[PDB]
């Protein structure tokens, strides 16, 4: 029984990082959007 | 010779008031591009 709830715990874990991997990456996903704002903005500079 | 230089004042004077001419149209001229930079920075802001 007790090996079993192991394998579960662990599973539970795995969720738990695999959510912090998505929402990482979606955090930087985020990031680059933010950055190509940035990007326009310089790009406009030039002109300037 | 006294009609000579008023005739020069005044040629010199015409040319200063168009310097400040040309100043007053180019800078309202740069001040549009700086403005949509303002609004992409606040994007970027927004982004992040």
């Amino acid at each position: 029984i007790s090996q079993s709830e192991t394998y579960r715990r662990r599973r539970q874990e795995w969720e738990i990082q695999r959510n912090n991997a998505e929402a990482e990456l979606k955090q930087i996903d985020a990031q680059l959007k933010s950055l190509a704002v940035r990007r326009e903005a310089a790009v406009l500079q030039k002109t300037s | 010779t006294q009609f000579g230089s008023t005739l020069q004042n005044i040629i010199e004077r015409q040319d200063a008031e168009a310097l400040n001419a040309l100043l007053q149209n180019q800078a309202a001229e740069l001040i549009l591009t700086n403005l949509s930079i303002q609004d992409k920075t606040i994007e970027e802001l927004d982004a992040e």
